[PDB]
């Protein structure tokens, strides 16, 4: 029901208020406990409001040779660590208060999952499906000049990032824009921007990294006895019924790497229709059908659905799809014990004052949906380094592996006298296919999935330690707050 | 059924000592054994952070385990003696095509039984 | 206890058998059959995408499992003993109000035990 | 081998019972109660009913709990009797470096057993 | 059909007077025992899980609760549960009205000319 920056200034103070005597404790500089504690609340007052909002009013020219002055907008809320990170969204409901508070949102998800990037967030306010191809190059290249200009676009002071009507296509004349004019001297000018193709930068892995960010963050939790206990669920992903709803990009890998581990899927639903299928759903059969029509109604092996996505008897739901999804009228009628927010802020706080009454796990987006942010600063150490991740070690650590394999064989046939050849050791399947597949892909999504699960035990470990219970959200809120706080305070 | 517990009486008394004095705390601290090994195992597994998953005997195990004596290895030796010898007297009904004539399945078993320790033991 | 265990000795010489000669890898391979049939079984139920449930003893069930000999067992017999005899002084204390003369509790325990073989007897 | 078993059916006769007689259902009662303990345990835990995580003996312990004979201990027991044997004679083949003259180290250790019986005797 | 109070006590009074429970459904799901279902033991499971799928003395039943061959029908549930469409494929001779409602009247003239005897909500369900 509430605009968005409302819920996160809520979050943002539940948390202070939670933390902000063990900040005390930890302080040690050389004053007394009470003026401690007036550096605390001090610090949290400087980090809650966004330090910098850039509105702009830059002018493009369509096809048809009329004029047309673009608004656009650019908040930058913590600089702490630099540069800041965050998306730019193509929409015409994009405000400044909006803007100011995904941005927000982009400072404590980026601090959950150790990422060091100050939050971010841009949106023009425009239309795409109204302006062509070359008029949308235009207005993307005119704002990578107005952003550059004025310090809100660079390498080592704010990185922005896709995001709503914004793919890899707009990504690239971003990058080409200051690497051709204000960023031409500078050797790390294709590190100003995320998200880009491979051949103008981008890394492997990363069309599917918010997918397997959803799915490594139930997977932590779907594991644990602890909180499986509390809901009427056992551990594993074997016979798991799960719902997502949006198959945009998020909704098709989420789904992929669930029905993998034995997930099945009932239910897909969009904003155009909704099918259901209690026998599973394959994924790639479904994909394949998304791509020839843009649209999942009428799937073959599936039956219509008319009621809520969100309200199917399930066991995990996973809002991929817009905003606000789950307010106070729907939530009391989920079925889900476990919600996995693959979109931001898709439930009001509202629902999750139920949702916790009610015992349902709410995995947060603000460490749940930070798959695609993880290697996002993944993509920006690749340009900073120059070279693909395992470019000059993949072939030596292959040779050693299968040197390690030989040693063995060799000094057992060497043991009991046998010639070579007698006591083969070869690589599992799985380890075979990890050797002779091995790409950047590999280890960017190895390193994704030790992200999502070292943030995991961080999140559970301060909900246990503030008996949270199932609160996961206020207990990431209260990680970010205490890492953000960390750097202001050992600054001065 | 009360010979088959005569039987066991006397050997009681042959082995100078009752049933499961020997051994019933050695088979108690064994079960409390394995029901915390899978329980270990499965917090190692499961619940690396936090919480437990306590495996315990159930109702019938837990008064099996703490109301031990030897009685109930008695009477769980005639079961077994009951469940054996029933399944050869099954066995010999149907060799000679007896159906309800269990007496005559019994005596046949009995008699082959006697003839065997018999003929054997041999005469001469 | 070294009467009681005297008693275990008694017994060994009529048995001509060490206690456990007979069973001990009965027990051993009995209870390593106990825990893979839980691993089995869970490995069935939680699918093996998840990775393997290894179930392994304990470090003191590994320990009793490798280092079985005839003193496990005669020292267990010997605190079942000294338990269940503890609760029956216990008993008779608590009966008579005795509150802490466990001799006087443990000689009445006795003195009834020995009337009853001398009673019954004729 | 053969010796191994015939001092078990010399105790057999001081028995006058067979093996197992009057603890094989005691004994795979006891093992079913685990199993089911387990289960128990576990649908408890995660809030199951019925028989939702069935725990069942491995096919081999099955055949270990389905037909347990007094030939399955005495057979256990030989392996018992011949693996811990075969330790004493790797032991003394190591100690005095007869390498691979195992019938020296096996008389070594039979010599040292009787010895041992005639010298704490008087 | 419907164990919440008036199925659940409707169980409890026609066992305790002779009668068999074969079959129990709700919205969940039907179990089904062609040899009796005890209501003590239901009453029990279905306070401790909040449903009744998965009891142990009882097999599922994936068919219609209402088509399930009897003598003796209780619908109580929701309005309208026996219909022109599904009046035909009863088999219980006897329909015991224990809820408001659930049968509609062209479904009543199947009943009644198949021989069918409905006591009425109006009386039963008083
Ligand atoms: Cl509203
Ligand atoms: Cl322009
Ligand atoms: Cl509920
Ligand atoms: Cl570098
Ligand atoms: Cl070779
Ligand atoms: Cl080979
Ligand atoms: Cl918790
Ligand atoms: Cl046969
Ligand atoms: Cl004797
Ligand atoms: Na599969
Ligand atoms: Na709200
Ligand atoms: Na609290
Ligand atoms: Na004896
Ligand atoms: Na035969
Ligand atoms: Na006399
Ligand atoms: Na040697």
């Amino acid at each position: 029901d509430p605009n968005f920056f409302k819920m996160v200034e809520g979050f943002f103070d539940r948390g202070a208020s939670i933390v902000e005597d063990k900040l005390v404790k930890d302080l040690r500089t050389q004053e007394s406990e009470e003026q401690k504690r007036n550096r605390v609340r001090g610090i949290l007052r400087i980090i809650k409001p966004c330090n910098h909002v850039l509105s702009l009013s830059f002018p493009i020219r369509r096809d048809d040779g009329s004029w047309e002055v673009i608004e656009g907008y650019r908040a930058q809320h913590s600089q702490h660590r630099t540069p800041c990170k965050g998306g730019i969204r193509y929409s015409t409901d994009v405000s400044v208060d909006e803007v100011k508070a995904l941005a927000s949102l982009m400072t404590y998800k980026c601090a959950v999952v150790d990422v060091p990037f100050g939050g971010a967030k841009a949106g023009v306010k425009i239309n795409p499906k109204n302006y062509t191809e070359n008029e949308l190059e235009k207005i993307t290249r005119r704002f990578t000049m107005e952003l550059a200009k004025k310090g809100f676009i660079g390498p080592g002071v704010d990185v922005p990032a896709p995001d709503m009507n914004t793919g890899e296509r707009e990504m690239s004349w971003i990058a080409d824009t200051y690497a051709s004019t204000i960023g031409h001297y500078d050797i790390n000018a294709h590190a100003c921007v995320t998200g880009k193709p491979i051949s103008q930068g981008g890394i492997h892995g990363r069309i599917s990294a918010t997918g397997r960010g959803v799915f490594h963050g139930i997977e932590n939790f779907i594991n644990e006895a602890s909180y499986m206990s509390i809901l009427g669920m056992t551990p594993g992903f074997r016979d798991k019924t799960f719902v997502v709803q949006g198959f945009g990009n998020v909704g098709l890998h989420s789904m992929r790497y669930l029905h993998r581990f034995g997930a099945k899927c009932i239910a897909v639903g969009e904003s155009d229709g909704s099918i259901w299928n209690p026998d599973g759903i394959d994924p790639k059969e479904l994909e394949d059908f998304k791509l020839q029509h843009g649209s999942i109604l009428g799937f073959p092996k599936a039956k219509p659905y008319e009621g809520s996505i969100l309200e199917v008897d399930c066991d995990i739901l996973i809002p991929a799809a817009t905003e606000k999804q789950l307010t106070k009228s729907n939530a009391p009628r989920v079925k889900a014990k476990i919600i996995a927010e693959g979109a931001n802020g898709p439930t009001t706080p509202e629902a999750d004052k139920i949702f916790l009454e009610r015992n349902i796990l709410v995995i947060p987006d603000l460490y749940l949906n930070a798959g695609g942010v993880t290697v996002s600063y993944f993509e920006w150490l690749k340009n900073l380094n120059h070279v693909s991740y395992g470019r000059l070690t993949f072939k030596y650590e292959r040779d050693s592996n299968y040197h390690l394999l030989l040693s063995v064989q060799e000094s057992l046939e060497r043991k009991f006298g046998k010639h070579g050849g007698t006591i083969p050791i070869v690589p599992t399947a799985e380890f075979q296919d990890s050797i002779s597949g091995a790409s950047e892909k590999d280890i960017v999504h190895s390193a994704l999935a030790y992200t999502m699960e070292r943030s995991a035990r961080q999140i559970m470990h301060t909900a246990m330690k503030y008996n949270l219970g199932l609160d996961l959200r206020t207990a990431a809120y209260v990680n970010a707050i205490e890492k953000v706080f960390k750097v202001y305070s050992e600054a001065g | 059924g009360g010979v088959t517990v005569s039987y066991f009486e006397w050997l009681k008394n042959l082995n100078h000592v009752s049933y499961g004095r020997l051994t019933f705390k050695y088979e108690r601290d064994s079960n409390y054994h394995l029901l915390l090994s899978v329980q270990e195992s499965l917090e190692r597994k499961f619940g690396k952070h936090g919480g437990t998953i306590p495996i315990v005997p159930t109702a019938e195990f837990q008064d099996s385990i703490s109301g031990a004596s030897e009685k109930d290895i008695v009477h769980s030796a005639l079961a077994y003696t009951m469940e054996r010898s029933a399944r050869q007297i099954m066995h010999t009904a149907m060799k000679y095509n007896l159906g309800l004539d269990l007496r005559t399945a019994a005596y046949v078993n009995a008699i082959e039984k006697v003839f065997k320790v018999y003929s054997e033991a041999g005469v001469t």
